[PDB]
RNA sequence: GCGUAGCAUGCUACGUCAUUCUCCUAAGAAGCUA
RNA sequence: AAUAGCUUCUUAGGAGAAUGACGUAGCAUGCUACGC
């Protein structure tokens, strides 16, 4: 059960239990995270609580390594050693971790509640590993906040799609939009059991609402709807690939004169082939994605992937691609999601089409020649990590 | 009753020196259970008897090779150790000799089982091992004959067939001699009674069988491990024509096995001291040790080096378990340390230094991962040439 | 075993035995202190046995966790270890032919089939650019893997045979690269 | 152990003995307390050893029961698997022609090889070369074992399909021999 | 002269603890030979 | 992903034996308090 110090990249065998994501910490790094922050739950290959039955000394600073088992001061074994000593914490590879001074920033990112611009403005400018960590922990934090608001119940039965909802009085109510789905638990006494997933819509008058469930279950009065959970997996791949230049064009092959109506962009169509990655700022209502399709023509057989953050945006761009390209084109966007609908054109899972149009949530893990994310003004460092992780291509261009 | 069966066929994955792939046949359990119950007593009684012809289950360690080699010279007159080898022994043994082998191994239940019982047992063994329904790659087939190497009674059946070829060649070589030129007055009478007891008679002759077998055991001492033989035949006779010779073995294999044993693989040593040229793939040297002289077995160095350098699985490539996988190689390669050729003298100290270096890097990594180590001291006894030198002495 | 409890008790018992045999005491007190020595030795011995047992119990885990970690590590990351070791050995081989084909394979010109051996057999290697072209090509001899081949039928990326004349830097930018060359061993 | 009757008697015996020694009476009470604690510790050894045996005995019995349950579970599962395979195999064979030929046989005994040789409805020829192809199963229909078959699919060694046109004397090298060609009785 | 008692010593039996040895079983990892 | 034989190593268990120490009972001997 080993890993790399999220600050010093040495092998370590520890984690912070009180910190939300429990990241690997080198020995001195964990010492510094635990000395001056209220976080005092450190997990080794086994937890560090005193193993004496009924002893709950949980501050790592107050335990002792015994023989085979650690303990608290009162219940300590005859001979043993103090754990937290000489600015270090006894962990595997104790001597060969280096440890660094990124302690203040990490403390901040760990204890903060993100409610002020500090966390964003700081995660935007910190170290890459630390950046990714801040992104994952912010996601998990907002996910945990999702749990704070309450449950819905039924009040009166009227029809199959006209129901009166009842909010648990005294808790934040959820916004009635398609982006909320809840599992329906019915309590007989004796078989508190889910009935299926449900989504609501505030009709023309309250408290009547029109709604859709995944199943055609008959809604009784003993039913209620509780929010459905969501988690976060950890990501490793970089956010922004290190920039590189060259003196020739490789992997992509030019064209002679095709599509003269895409003329002015060729001067930039070449430099993209010369560099490893680049960006295009497009003022509102400009020729953006026109340049995209034009380069797509300029390099015809070069396999291309398009991606964005907005489903409306990726739909619009896949349609525009349908307007001028051989088809011979797929938009593997969403099979059974996207409450506001989208393409109904081609495959979702075949990994064969040259020009793959997809969304971050449903990106596969394939290769290609060039990939282009779009609309960078909305996506976050996390989304950047996903789109750089799942795919792998020669050249990268972002337009926004 | 009888019970046909299906036996699979798999390619083997192990070191070798010829680019042909060797297969092995794994017989179906419904046959091994019965064969085991039927033969186990005799087989576990053959593998635990020291000082007889069939030498199976006699280690070469702790002074075993020297005792084998000094038993073979059971006081023959002018020794000349020889050898031989059968080509394609597993795929040419005629059905008749396999049946004779199974009969001679089933000749012990003279009182446990009745006669019809013995016959149905033999028919069962024939239909299960000899001519079965091989299943080679998702499609049945039919074996024409010839033994299979995955049943219970394999090495012992091979040993029996081997002794049968030796005695047949001997009989042929004694008959074919002219007869009027044999000077002695005993062996000539022996031939003159051999032919008559062979063809001009119909029932057993136990007294004469005994005399012939004693004559053999006094001029043709053997040592047999399932097809690897070593003979110590008297030589004046063998030249006058009265015991076997490589020419006679060539002939016998020509009309009974139906192959041709070219004489490029039948080593014939003429000096008794230096021992057999090659038996069971271990040359033999004579090495002074403790004021008396003993024989020692020593492998072929290239094989040891190969077994160290090329491993079959990826996890066996790190010196985690190697600290143990090397003690065994060194144990097998010790006798090279008394050879006169220098590289044979060095393929020992190579392993011996490698073990030490392995253990030192091990303590390094361990004292890094934690900071302590208590009693892994005994390993200081594997990198000294005394522990192995204990392994070829006769006390235990 | 100093810091252990019973070392002190047995030590003081042996010390008192010494002080009494040197003090010229009687034999009855000698026997009772012999008893004290026996019992202290007993307790210290039992505790020492217990501690030694705990030691030999810890060592099992201390030496098994290491095998586990190392073995799972080796087995997991192998598909890269093999390739890295391969290219290390291949640099260290220090051959010329291999070095030429490797550099070429780096900067684009890869072959599409097993290079043959005999003095009459086919070979189809691509060429991605004019620069690399004039780097390798010369007249009718196309040098590769340190041998002498002859150019047979240059083909464009649109299945359009071209002769050897048109291949010229100024004339280059109108061909649809990459070409595909076939050859024959001299 | 602590719940044994000797435990409390022994503890209070040692306690009251220490109390009387703190009282410092005549040594007859010392002898009495020695005797008391002696017999107490004797029966204490007795019961301690009994419990020590009981632990191992119960644990042996329990692991034995686990082993028995495991064996029975596996046994029942394997028997079900065997029966299922037997019945699903049986319900396949072409019962009609088999009934025909067996009931034709004068005893109900027919050597095994002719059973497939005369009731199989398929034929999986395997061919190692264009020549034996030409000479065994040419064209679209062929004859073997005195009956008329017809091709239906010619899958090569890579488990691909091969149109009957591709197999031509000049198109031999591109086809990864052997050539598993099936058929159907007709 | 005897017994009760006490002490000391030698012997025997029993019941605990520790050290070693020996053997047997079981289970596991690795090597070699036909 | 077979049959068989040998050998190195590790753990657990059992059995047995030796040794030493502790405690109980019994046997022997001596010294002495008391009693006749
Ligand atoms: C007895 C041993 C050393 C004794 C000593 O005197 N050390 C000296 C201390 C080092 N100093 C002096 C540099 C400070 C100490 C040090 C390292 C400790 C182990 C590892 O953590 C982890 C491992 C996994 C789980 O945890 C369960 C058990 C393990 C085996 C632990 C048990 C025990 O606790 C160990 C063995
Ligand atoms: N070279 C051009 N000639 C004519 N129209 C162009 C050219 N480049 C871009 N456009 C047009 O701009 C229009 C779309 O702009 P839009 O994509 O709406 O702006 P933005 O993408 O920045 O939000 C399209 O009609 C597109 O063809
Ligand atoms: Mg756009
Ligand atoms: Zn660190
Ligand atoms: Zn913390
Ligand atoms: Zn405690």
């Amino acid at each position: 059960a080993v890993g790399a110090c999220v600050l010093c990249n040495s092998q370590t065998s520890l984690r912070c239990g009180a910190c939300i994501r429990r990241p690997f910490l080198c020995c001195k790094c964990c010492y510094d995270h635990v000395i001056s922050t209220s976080h005092k739950l450190v997990l080794s290959v086994n937890p560090y609580v005193c193993n004496a039955p009924g002893c709950d000394v949980t501050d790592v600073t107050q335990l002792y390594l015994g023989g085979m088992s650690y303990y608290c001061k009162s219940h300590k074994p005859p001979i043993s050693f103090p754990l937290c000593a000489n600015g270090q914490v006894f962990g595997l590879y104790k001597n060969t971790c280096v440890g660094s001074d990124n302690v203040t920033d990490f403390n901040a990112i760990a204890t903060c509640d993100w409610t002020n611009a500090g966390d964003y403005i700081l995660a935007n400018t910190c170290t890459e590993r630390l950046k990714l960590f801040a992104a994952e922990t912010l996601k998990a934090t907002e996910e945990t906040f999702k749990l704070s608001y309450g449950i819905a119940t039924v009040r009166e039965v009227l029809s199959d799609r006209e129901l009166h909802l009842s909010w648990e009085v005294g808790k934040p109510r959820p916004p009635l939009n398609r982006n909320y789905v809840f599992t329906g638990y019915r309590v007989t006494k004796n078989s508190k059991v889910q009935i299926g997933e449900y989504t609501f819509e505030k009709g023309d008058y309250g408290d009547a609402v029109v709604y859709r469930g995944t199943t055609t279950y008959k809604l009784n009065v003993g039913d209620y709807f509780v929010l459905t959970s969501h988690t976060v997996m950890p990501l490793s791949a970089p956010t922004l690939v290190p920039q590189e230049h060259y003196v020739r064009i490789t992997g992509l092959y030019p064209t002679l004169n095709i599509s003269d109506e895409f003329s002015s962009n060729v001067a930039n169509y070449q430099k993209v082939g010369m560099q490893k990655y680049s960006t295009l700022q497009g003022p509102p209502g400009t020729g953006k994605s026109h340049f995209a399709i034009g380069l797509a023509l300029y390099y015809p057989s070069a396999r291309i992937v398009y991606t964005a953050c907005s489903h409306a945006a990726v739909d619009a761009l896949c349609e525009k691609a349908l307007k001028y390209l051989p088809i011979d084109k797929c938009s593997r966007i969403i099979p059974a999601r996207a409450r506001v609908e989208c393409f109904d054109k081609f495959k979702v899972n075949s990994t064969l089409e040259q020009y793959v149009f997809c969304t971050v949530n449903a990106l596969p893990e394939t290769t290609a020649d060039i990939v282009v994310f779009d609309e960078i003004s909305m996506a976050t460092n996390y989304d950047l990590s996903v789109v750089n992780a799942r795919l792998r291509a020669k050249h990268y261009v972002y337009i926004g | 009753n009888v019970i046909p069966t299906i036996t699979q066929m798999n390619l083997k994955y192990a070191i070798s020196a010829k680019n042909r792939a060797r297969t092995v046949a794994g017989v179906s359990i419904c046959s091994t259970m019965t064969n085991r119950q039927f033969h186990q007593k005799l087989l576990k009684s053959i593998a635990a008897t020291r000082g007889a012809t069939v030498v199976i289950g006699t280690s070469k360690f702790y002074g075993g090779w020297h005792n084998m080699l000094k038993t073979v010279y059971s006081d023959v007159e002018n020794p000349h150790l020889m050898g031989w080898d059968y080509p394609k022994c597993d795929r040419a043994m005629p059905n008749m000799l396999r049946i004779m082998a199974s009969l001679v191994l089933a000749r012990k239940h003279t009182t446990c089982c009745s006669l019809s019982h013995r016959f149905y047992r033999l028919a069962n063994e024939c239909a299960q091992v000899l001519s079965e329904m091989v299943m080679c790659g998702g499609s049945l087939y039919v074996k024409p004959g010839g033994t299979s190497s995955g049943d219970a009674t394999t090495a012992y059946a091979n040993s029996v067939f081997n002794i049968c070829q030796a005695v047949t060649a001997n009989v042929n070589a004694l008959l074919s001699t002219d007869g009027n030129k044999i000077a002695d007055k005993y062996v000539r009478n022996l031939q003159h009674r051999l032919y008559e007891c062979l063809y001009r008679n119909r029932d057993v002759d136990t007294d004469f069988v005994n005399e012939f077998y004693a004559y053999l055991r006094k001029h043709f001492s053997m040592m047999i491990l399932s097809d690897d033989a070593v003979v110590c035949f008297n030589s004046t006779y063998a030249s006058q024509g009265l015991v076997a010779s490589i020419k006679n073995f060539k002939s016998v294999l020509y009309y009974q096995n139906n192959v041709f044993m070219s004489e490029a693989k039948c080593w014939t040593e003429t000096d008794l001291t230096k021992g057999p040229h090659e038996f069971c793939s271990q040359h033999t040297m004579l090495v002074k040790q403790g004021d008396d002289y003993v024989y020692l077995p020593y492998p072929d160095p290239s094989r040891i080096l190969g077994a160290g350098c090329f491993v079959d699985d990826i996890v066996k490539t790190d010196g985690t378990l190697m600290i143990e996988r090397f003690v065994s190689l060194a144990i097998d390669a010790y006798p090279l340390t008394k050879h006169p050729n220098q590289e044979y003298a060095d393929v020992f100290h190579l392993y011996l230094q490698y073990i030490r270096k392995l253990h030192d890097e091990l303590t390094g990594h361990m004292l890094d991962m934690y900071s302590v180590m208590l009693t892994n001291d005994n390993t200081s006894r594997y990198w000294e040439p005394e522990f192995y030198e204990a392994m070829y002495t006769p006390h235990t | 075993f100093s810091s252990l409890p019973s070392y002190a008790a047995f030590a003081t018992a042996q010390e008192a035995y010494e002080q009494a045999v040197a003090n010229g005491d009687s034999e009855v007190v000698l026997k009772k202190l012999k008893k004290s020595l026996n019992v202290a030795k007993s307790e210290f011995d039992r505790d020492a046995a217990m501690q030694r047992k705990l030691e030999k119990m810890a060592d099992q885990a201390m030496t098994q966790m290491y095998k586990q970690a190392r073995s799972e590590d080796k087995r997991a990351k192998v598909t890269s270890a093999m390739q890295t070791m391969l290219f290390t050995m291949l640099r260290k081989l220090d051959n010329d032919a291999l070095n030429n084909i490797i550099n070429n394979a780096r900067d684009g010109c890869v072959p599409l089939n097993i290079i043959p051996l005999t003095t009459a057999a086919k070979l189809m290697v691509v060429i991605p650019d004019y620069n690399t072209y004039k780097n390798t090509c010369d007249g009718t001899t196309f040098t590769y893997a340190s041998a002498l081949w002859e150019i047979q039928q240059v083909v464009d990326a649109d299945s359009k045979i071209v002769q050897l004349s048109e291949i010229s830097m100024d004339n280059s930018p109108n061909l649809a690269w990459p070409l595909i060359v076939t050859a024959l061993r001299a």
